[PDB]
C-alpha cells in the first residue's frame, strides 16, 4: 500500500522523512534513538528547517554505511520520490499534515520490505 | 426467534486480552448501563438502550441515534472498555447483511489485518498511540487518549496532525529497542491498509473507529503475540 | 373568505440548537431509526403559528384560546363566535365541548411532519451545573453539582408539507386577511421565538402552489416531486445552505396553477 | 394483538397450574402480616422479607384485587380482606389522622357486610372481631417488628387465623365462591357490549386496575385520568371498549410477569419477555442470572409471538417493544 | 370496485384498546380508509365500504412520544394552558407505509334524487386521476399526506409474499346504526382477519 | 420596555485557549463533528455576561444569581417571604413571584432561571435568546498537556523518586466565531426589559471576554457587533437574509488563520434601507 | 485592593534555549504544526513569576507553594488549622478559609490553586489571568543533542567500560514571543490583589529569566511590557482595540530572525487618552 504517483506534497515530504529514518537506522547497527525521535515535532511544521539539515547529513550516514549497492539504490528510491516535488514550502496543511504522515508510514513499512526496493530498481 | 438470538450473540464475542476483569459474555443490564452519564438513572430509555432487543432479537437495523450515543459516551469516558464496544458491531454486519448501508464488507470476531476501510485502522493507529504512550510513561494520570478522542472519531486530521510529534519521542522514551521496533511495524502494518486521512469521518466510520480502536487494546493487552507476529516479518 | 386551494411547502433550517427533540429518550433531536433524517412534528410549527400570532395582534380578533403560561396570563351562534373571536379556531377547526359532529371540525390548515433528506447527527454534549436545584445527594459541601446534557444540530434541513382548502375555509372563517397573517407568521415564526434548546432556526423555500379550481387540479405527489432538495457533488455532509441543492419545475405548472416564492 | 395476546396467554397458563389468579385475585407483595388467633387476639407480627440486595416489601401472596385508591376521595373505596397499612390501624406516618379513621371505618363496615352475607365461616369472624374490639389493635403497635413498618410506604397489612400457617384469610374454602360470585354479578351488570379482544358480550369496564412494576406508586395501564384523551365524550369507560374480564386478566398478567423470573432491568425500565410455550427460550428470560452461561442453540423449537415493554411516565404506562418477528 | 394506492410520509393508526397510548396498527384500519374516502368524495347518499386491506412496505416502527393537554375547550374557561395538564403520551409511528387498498361504494336510505352509480363512479375516478379531494386524508393521524393514486391492478412491489402473523382482533368500523345524525355516542367493534398472504381481508357485518 | 425586535450578530475571536470546554473530552473546544467547526454554547456566554455586570453592576433591582457558593433553594424559599407570603393564593403566586423576580434580577429579565424543581415560582421563557457560535473555517485544535512537579492527594504514582501528575489544558491558535442572538417584543412586555437592561446587555457583549478571564480560555476577544432592529415587532425578513448580507471568508491567498488579518468581512447596505435599523457597536 | 481592570501585553525574546519544552513529545519547545509558529504556555510563565518571588521574598505572608518535598495536603491541613477549624460552619469557613490561603499564599492571591481535593476550602479564581505566549514570525526550531561521558545504571551502560547514554537537549534558535495577561477587580476584591501585590508581579514580568535560570532554560531576556489601565471598572475598549495598536511584524529582506533589530515593533499611542492610560514598565 504505496501511491508512488501521488503527486501531492504532503506525501513525497512523508516518503522523504521515512527514507532519511531508514538510513539513519541502517547507518549504525546499537543505536538508541534515530532523527525521527528527535525532529518529527517540526517535520512537517516547518519541512525546511529539517529536511534540509536532514539530507544535508546524509553524506555522512551514507559514508558511514557497509554496502555501496544499498546506498546508490537508496538514493535513487530517494530521487524517484522527489521526482514528484518541486519545491519545499514553509507552511503546511493539516491535510498536508495526514498526507505526511500517511506517506511516511506507507514508505517505511514498504522499505521493511525484504524483496521490493531491489525489485522496483529492478526496472529502472 | 433463537436464530436472531444466535445471530446477535455470535458476533458479541470480542477478541477480549488477558488479565481482563470482564467476561466473554457481558450482561445485557451493565452493557446499556455503561452508557449513562455518570449512575442507572439518567440515560435514553427508549430510542438507545430500549431499542436493542427491538433491533437484534427481532432481526432488524440499528438507528443512527445508537451511533450518536456511542460516539458521545466514547468521547465522554475518552477510552473504550468491555461496556461499549460490543455494540458498535450491530451496524455494519447487521446492515450488510440486509442491505441499507454502502458497499464495504463486514468484520469478524479476531483483529482484521486487510479490510482497506478507513475508520478500522485509524481506530488500531490510536490504540497502538495509546499502548506505546502507556508503555513509555509508567504512572499516567491522563494518556493521549484523554486529550486527543474530542476529535479522534471526527476530524482524524485535526488530531493525527499532532500526535505524530509525540508518538517518536515516546518510542524513545523506551527502555527497550526490541520492543519499540516491533510496535513499530505493528504500527506500520496497520496504517499500511489505509490510503488517506479524510477531513470529516461519516457516520459509518465512528463505530469501526471504536471496535478498531478496542480490537488493537486488547491485542497488544494479551501477552505476547506482538513479538510472535514480528517474528514472521 | 378564501377561494382557492394552497399547496405549500416550507424549507426550514435549525442552525445550532434542538429543532424537535424525542420526548420517549430524554430529549435528543427527533431523528428516523431507519434512514437517520429528522422527523422535525408539526407540532412544533403550529406552537411558533400560535407565538407569532399572538405577537403580532396582541388584542381582539386573533386570540389564541390554548396559549402558553409563560407568555401571556346557540351551538351555531357559539360556533360563529368562537370563529370570528379566536383565530385559532380558523386556523385548526374548532373544537368544543358541544357541536354537529361530536363538536369536532378539521380545519383549513393541516401541516406535515417534517422530513429531512440527509442523515443528520444529533450533538449530545452532557455540560455541567456548577449549582443544585433540590436537595438531592450530590447537594453536599464538596460541589453542589447537577450535571445535564445539551441536545444541538449542527445543520438540520427539513420540508414541512402544506394543503389549505376554501371548502374548510367557508366554515371556519379563513378569509385572505388570515391567510396573509398566516404566510407572514410562517416567513418569521423561527425567528420571533428563540430559546437555549432551540437554537437559531431560519427559513429557505416557501413554496407555495394556488390552485385555480376549488378542490385542487393538481396531485400532491407530483408537486413533491417537482421540488428536490438534494445535496452537491463534491458535498460529503450538510453544513449550511451552500452544500445544498433545491430545484424548481416551474415549467409544468404554468397551465392553471400560479407559484409563490415568499422565502426563495 | 397488545391487549389480545394479554389474555391469551394468561388463559394459557391458567390451564398450566402455575400459580396465578383465578377470577377476582392478584399476585400482590405483602411485607408484614399479623398473625392473629380464631376469635380475633393478635398473637404475632410475621414478616417474609428479604430476598435479593434490596428488601423489598415481603413475598407475593394472591390476595382479592382492588379498585384503586389514587384520587382525592381514597378512603370510599372500601377494599376487602386487604388494603393500606392505615387501614386497619388508623394510623399513618406522613398523612395523620381524621383520613386514616374513615378508611378504618370503612375497612370494619366492609369485613361486617361481608360476615353478615356470609357467615359461618371462621375466617370472616376474626376479621371481624379484631377491627371491632378496639382492644388489640393498640398491642399491633406496641410488637417486636414495629419500628420497621412505618419507615417504608406502601405497607401492607394482611391477616392470616392459625390452625393453618400455609393458608391465608382470603384463600381459605370459603371467600372464594364469593370472590368468583362477585365478578359474576357486579362486574356483569353494566352494560352490554361491545368487547374488543373477545368480541362477545363483556360490559363496558371503569377504572382500570393499577399496575405495579414500573412506578414508584401502583397505578393503571389504560385508563384517561383526565378528559382530553376520550373519543366522542365518554368520561372515562367507553372510550376503550374493554370487557371487565379481559381487564381483569391482562392486569393480572402484567402484575405476574413483573417480579417473578421474568422481570428484569433493561435500563431505567422494567420489561418482561416471554414465550407462547407451545416460556422456556433460556436466553432473554436470562439476563441476570450468572455470567451468561452457553444456553444459545438450534434446538428446532423456535417459537413466535412477540416482546411486549411497558415503561413508566408521568402517570401512566408507554409502550415501546413492538416487534413480532 | 376501485383501487387506492393510499401512501404517505408516517403512519399512527390509533387502536381503541390503546387509546391514551397511540400506537399504530400493523396495516390500514378499515375505518381510517373509510374516512379517507369520505374525505376524498362524499356525499349524503353514498357509503363507502371497505372490502380487501394489502400492504405494500415493511412494518418500520418509530418511538415517538407526543405531549398533550388533559382539558377540552369550552365556552366555561376561557384559557387552558398546556404547562398545567402536561401529558406525555405515546404515538408510535410507523416509517414509510403504503396500501393499495380494494374498496367501493354502496347506498343509503336518505338519497332521494342523487342515487346514481356510475356518475359517483366516475367522479371518483376523475377526482382520483386528477387530484380533487374535499380534505386531505390522513394515515391515522391528521399529521401525514397520503399520496392515492387510482390504479388498475398492480402498480408496486409487497414484502409480505407468504404466511407471516395474524393481527388478531382488529376495529372494523363504529356501528352507526343506531345514532341520530352528528353522532356523538356509539361503540367500537372488533373483527378478526383470515390468512396473511398478501394482507387481510374485511369480513363485512 | 422595548417595543421593536433585534437581531444581533456577534462575531468574536479567540487567540488562545479554550472558548468552551466539553466536559465529556476533558475541556477541549466543542468542533462540530461534521466538518471541525467550533461550537460554544450559550450557556458560557450567558454565564459571562453574569460575571461582568457582577464586575459592573452588583446592586439592587439587578441581580445575577449565585453559582457554587450558596444553595439556590435558600433563595427561592427566600423569593416567596415579600409581596407574596399567603394572600396570593398559590393558584397565581407563581406569576407574582415571577413578576417580582423579573422585576428583582436581571439574569432573569435578560434569560431566566428555573424553579420548577420543586416549589413552581416562576418560568419565563426568555426574551433576549442566543444560539451557538460558528466558525468559517474548520479549527485545528492544538492541545497542549501539561504536568505538574508534585502530587495533590495520596494517588499510587507518589513514590519517592518524582510524583509526576499530568494535566490535559489544550489551546485554540485562531478561532473566529459568529453567535446569533435575537430579542423578541412580547416577552421584553410581559418580563420588563427596559432600554437600561438593552444597552447593558449591549455593553456585556461588548466588553465581557476581556472581564473574564481564565486559564483554560486563555485569551478571548471581542471584534464586532452587527444588530438589526425592526421598525416595530414585526418581521419585514428572515433572519437568514438579514444574517448573511453580512458575511465574512477566508483569505484568498492563504488557507490556514491566524489572526484578523487571514479574514474578509463584506456587508451590503443598500436593501437595508426599507424599514430597518443596522448598528455596529463591536465594530 | 486594587479599584482599576489592568490588560498587560509582554514581548519577551529567546535567545538560545528550551522556553517551555512539550511533555509528550519528550521536550521540544511547543510550536504550531498548522504554520510553524512558536508556542509557551503560561503555566511556564507563573512558575517563573514564582520561583522569582521565591528568590526575592523569603518572608512571612508569602507563600510560594513549595517543590515535592513535602504532600500539599499537609499545607492544606495546615492551612485549616488556625482560627476555623470547626466552630465556623462549613459553609463560610471554606470562604474563610479561602480569604485566610488569599492574604497568606501568594500563588493564590496572584493565580490560585485548588484546595478541594482531600480537604474541602472553597473555590477561588484570581484577578491575574495569563494567556498562552504566541510567536509572530513561524519560528524553525533546532533540536539539538549532546552526550554523557557516563552512564546512570549499570543496565543503560555497555558491556566493559564504554559508558555512554547519548543525550538530548532541544534549543530556540531565536523567538520573540508575545503574551498578554489581565488583572480584574471583583476577584481582586474577593482575594486581595493590592497595590503591592501588583508592584510585585510587575516586577516578577519585567524581570522573571533573569533569576528563574536553568540548563534547558536558556538565555530568555525581556523586551517589551505595555499596560493599558482603565480609570473605571467598565469596559471602556475592547481588547482587539488595545492589542492590535501594539504591531509587530519582519522586517524587509530578513527571512529569519535574530535579534530585536530584525523584528519591527510599532505602539500606536495616538487615539487612546480619552479614559485609558498606558504604560511601558519593560519597553
Amino acid at each position: 500500500g504505496l501511491d508512488r504517483n501521488r503527486q501531492d506534497i504532503g506525501y513525497v515530504l512523508g516518503r522523504l522523512f521515512a527514507v532519511l529514518e531508514k538510513i539513519q537506522a541502517e547507518a549504525n547497527p546499537g543505536l538508541n534513538a534515530t532523527i525521527a525521535d528527535r525532529y518529527f515535532g517540526s517535520a512537517s511544521s516547518t519541512p525546511i528547517a529539517v529536511f534540509g539539515t536532514l539530507m544535508r547529513l546524509l553524506p555522512h550516514h551514507l559514508n558511514k554505511l557497509e554496502f555501496e549497492g544499498r546506498a546508490v539504490q537508496l538514493q535513487w528510491e530517494i530521487r524517484q520520490i522527489l521526482e514528484h516535488c518541486q519545491r519545499f514550502p514553509n507552511h503546511l496543511n493539516l491535510e498536508q499534515q495526514g498526507l505526511f504522515a500517511i506517506g511516511y508510514y506507507h514508505e517505511t513499512q514498504f522499505l521493511f520490505t525484504k524483496d521490493a526496493l531491489k525489485n522496483l530498481f529492478n526496472e529502472a | 426467534l433463537s436464530e436472531s438470538i444466535a445471530a446477535w450473540y455470535d458476533d458479541l464475542q470480542m477478541v477480549r486480552g488477558e488479565n481482563s476483569p470482564y467476561p466473554e459474555y457481558m450482561p445485557l443490564p451493565r452493557l446499556l448501563g455503561n452508557l449513562v452519564l455518570d449512575g442507572k438513572m439518567e440515560n435514553l430509555p427508549s430510542d438507545l438502550i430500549a431499542q436493542i432487543t427491538d433491533a437484534a432479537l427481532n432481526n432488524r437495523v440499528l438507528p443512527v441515534s445508537l451511533l450518536q450515543a456511542a460516539l458521545r459516551r466514547n468521547k465522554a469516558e475518552q477510552k473504550i472498555t468491555y461496556g461499549r464496544a460490543s455494540l458498535l458491531k450491530a451496524y455494519i454486519n447487521r446492515a450488510i447483511r440486509a442491505g441499507r448501508l454502502k458497499n464495504m464488507k463486514e468484520l469478524t470476531m479476531g483483529l482484521d489485518r486487510n479490510r482497506q476501510d478507513i475508520g478500522y485502522v485509524l481506530g488500531r493507529l490510536f490504540a497502538v498511540l495509546e499502548k506505546i504512550q502507556a508503555e513509555a510513561n509508567p504512572g499516567l494520570n491522563a494518556t493521549i487518549a484523554d486529550r486527543y478522542f474530542g476529535s479522534a472519531s471526527s476530524t482524524p486530521i485535526a488530531v493525527f496532525g499532532t500526535l505524530m510529534r509525540l508518538l517518536p519521542h515516546h518510542l524513545n522514551k523506551l527502555e527497550f529497542e526490541g520492543r519499540a521496533v516491533q510496535l513499530q511495524w505493528e504500527i506500520r502494518q496497520i496504517l499500511e491498509h489505509c490510503q488517506r486521512f479524510p477531513n470529516h469521518l461519516n457516520l459509518e466510520q465512528q463505530g469501526l473507529f471504536a471496535i478498531g480502536y478496542y480490537h488493537e487494546t486488547q491485542f497488544l493487552f494479551t501477552k505476547d503475540a506482538l513479538k510472535n507476529l514480528f517474528n514472521e516479518a | 373568505t378564501i377561494e382557492k386551494r394552497y399547496d405549500f411547502v416550507f424549507l426550514f433550517d435549525v442552525q445550532d440548537g434542538n429543532p424537535n427533540g424525542d420526548p420517549d429518550a430524554g430529549n435528543l433531536p427527533r431523528i428516523d431509526p431507519q434512514t437517520g433524517e429528522g422527523l422535525v412534528t408539526d407540532v412544533c410549527l403550529k406552537r411558533k403559528v400560535r407565538n407569532f400570532i399572538q405577537m403580532t395582534q396582541n388584542d381582539e380578533h386573533h386570540d389564541i384560546f390554548i396559549r402558553e403560561k409563560g407568555i401571556l396570563n346557540k351551538t351555531e351562534a357559539a360556533r360563529q363566535y368562537m370563529c370570528s373571536r379566536y383565530y385559532d379556531i380558523r386556523t385548526f377547526g374548532a373544537v368544543m365541548t358541544t357541536g354537529k359532529n361530536a363538536g369536532q371540525v378539521r380545519g383549513p390548515v393541516q401541516l406535515t411532519f417534517s422530513r429531512s433528506i440527509d442523515p443528520i447527527m444529533t450533538l449530545e454534549h452532557s455540560i455541567t451545573r456548577m449549582a443544585v436545584t433540590n436537595e438531592k445527594d450530590a447537594s453536599e459541601t464538596g460541589d453542589n453539582r447537577t450535571m445535564g446534557r445539551k441536545f444541538t444540530v449542527p445543520y438540520g434541513l427539513y420540508r414541512c408539507h402544506g394543503f389549505i382548502s376554501t371548502h374548510f375555509a367557508k366554515q371556519t372563517g379563513f378569509s385572505e386577511n388570515d391567510l396573509e397573517l398566516f404566510w407572514q407568521a410562517l416567513v418569521n415564526m423561527f425567528d420571533h421565538d428563540h430559546s437555549a434548546a432551540r437554537g437559531q432556526m431560519n427559513a429557505r423555500g416557501l413554496y407555495v402552489f394556488e390552485h385555480s379550481n376549488n378542490l385542487g387540479d393538481a396531485p400532491a405527489d407530483s408537486l413533491f416531486k417537482r421540488i428536490q432538495v438534494v445535496k452537491k457533488d463534491g458535498v460529503e455532509v450538510v453544513r449550511s445552505f451552500d452544500d445544498y441543492l433545491v430545484s424548481v419545475d416551474d415549467k409544468n405548472l404554468e397551465e392553471t396553477k400560479l407559484l409563490r416564492k415568499l422565502g426563495g | 394483538m397488545i391487549l389480545h395476546a394479554l389474555t391469551q396467554y394468561y388463559q394459557r397458563k391458567a390451564e398450566s397450574d402455575g400459580g396465578i389468579a383465578q377470577e377476582g385475585f392478584e399476585n400482590k407483595e405483602i411485607p408484614f402480616i399479623i398473625v392473629i388467633d380464631k376469635q380475633g387476639n393478635f398473637i404475632q407480627l410475621e414478616d417474609t422479607r428479604e430476598l435479593k440486595v434490596k428488601k423489598k416489601v415481603g413475598r407475593t401472596f394472591l390476595v382479592p384485587k382492588g379498585l384503586g385508591r389514587s384520587g382525592s376521595k381514597s378512603y370510599e373505596v372500601s377494599n376487602l380482606l386487604w388494603d393500606h397499612y392505615g387501614y386497619v390501624l388508623a394510623y399513618a406516618g406522613e398523612k395523620g389522622q381524621e383520613q386514616a379513621d374513615k378508611q378504618h371505618a370503612s375497612f370494619t363496615a366492609k369485613v361486617n357486610e361481608l360476615k353478615q352475607a356470609l357467615p359461618d365461616d371462621a375466617g370472616v369472624t376474626a376479621v371481624a372481631a379484631f377491627l371491632s374490639s378496639a382492644e388489640e389493635k393498640s398491642k399491633v403497635m406496641q410488637a417486636a417488628n414495629w419500628a420497621e413498618c412505618a419507615k417504608v410506604k406502601g405497607c401492607n397489612l394482611s391477616f392470616r387465623l392459625v390452625d393453618e400457617a400455609v393458608d391465608l384469610v382470603c384463600q381459605s374454602k370459603a371467600v372464594r365462591e364469593y370472590v368468583s360470585q362477585a365478578n359474576q354479578t357486579q362486574s356483569d351488570n353494566a352494560q352490554k357490549g361491545i368487547c374488543l379482544v373477545t368480541g362477545k358480550a363483556a360490559p363496558i369496564a371503569r377504572l382500570h386496575n393499577a399496575v405495579k412494576g414500573v412506578n414508584a406508586k401502583p397505578a393503571p395501564f389504560a385508563s384517561v385520568n383526565l378528559s382530553a384523551f376520550e373519543s366522542y365524550g365518554k368520561e372515562q369507560g367507553f372510550a376503550f371498549p374493554i370487557g371487565e374480564q379481559a381487564m381483569f386478566e391482562y392486569t393480572t398478567a402484567l402484575n405476574t410477569l413483573l417480579a417473578g423470573e421474568n422481570r428484569f432491568r433493561i435500563g431505567d425500565v422494567t420489561t418482561v419477555c416471554w414465550g407462547a410455550k407451545r416460556a422456556h427460550i433460556d436466553a432473554v428470560k436470562a439476563l441476570y442470572k450468572s455470567l451468561y452461561n452457553g444456553q444459545y442453540c438450534k434446538p428446532d423449537g423456535e417459537d413466535k409471538f412477540y416482546l411486549l415493554g411497558l415503561s413508566p411516565n408521568s402517570a401512566r404506562i408507554v409502550v415501546r417493544f413492538w416487534h413480532e418477528t | 370496485r376501485f383501487i387506492l394506492e393510499i401512501s404517505g410520509d408516517l403512519a399512527c393508526f390509533t387502536r381503541s384498546e390503546l387509546k391514551v397510548e397511540r400506537v399504530s396498527y400493523p396495516v390500514i384500519t378499515p375505518s381510517a380508509a373509510r374516512n379517507i374516502l369520505m374525505a376524498i368524495l362524499w356525499k349524503p347518499a353514498i357509503r363507502w365500504k371497505v372490502l380487501k386491506i394489502e400492504i405494500l412496505k415493511p412494518i418500520q416502527w418509530t418511538n415517538i412520544r407526543r405531549n398533550e393537554v388533559g382539558t377540552k375547550m369550552s365556552e366555561r374557561s376561557g384559557s387552558l394552558y398546556i404547562e398545567d395538564n402536561r401529558q406525555q403520551r405515546a404515538s408510535m409511528l410507523l416509517k414509510d407505509v403504503a396500501y393499495r387498498i380494494h374498496a367501493d361504494f354502496d347506498m343509503t336510505s336518505e338519497a332521494g334524487e342523487s342515487d346514481n352509480y356510475v356518475k359517483f363512479a366516475e367522479m371518483f375516478k376523475r377526482r382520483a386521476k386528477k387530484g380533487q379531494y374535499f380534505h386531505q386524508p390522513y394515515l391515522g393521524c391528521r399529521e401525514f399526506p397520503c399520496d392515492f393514486r387510482l390504479l388498475e391492478k398492480a402498480e408496486d412491489g409487497l414484502p409480505l409474499e407468504d404466511i407471516t402473523q395474524d393481527f388478531g382482533f382488529m376495529l372494523y368500523d363504529m356501528d352507526f346504526s343506531k345514532s341520530d345524525p352528528r353522532d356523538s355516542n356509539n361503540a367500537e367493534p372488533m373483527f378478526y382477519q383470515c390468512k396473511a398472504v398478501n394482507g387481510v381481508i374485511t369480513v363485512p357485518p
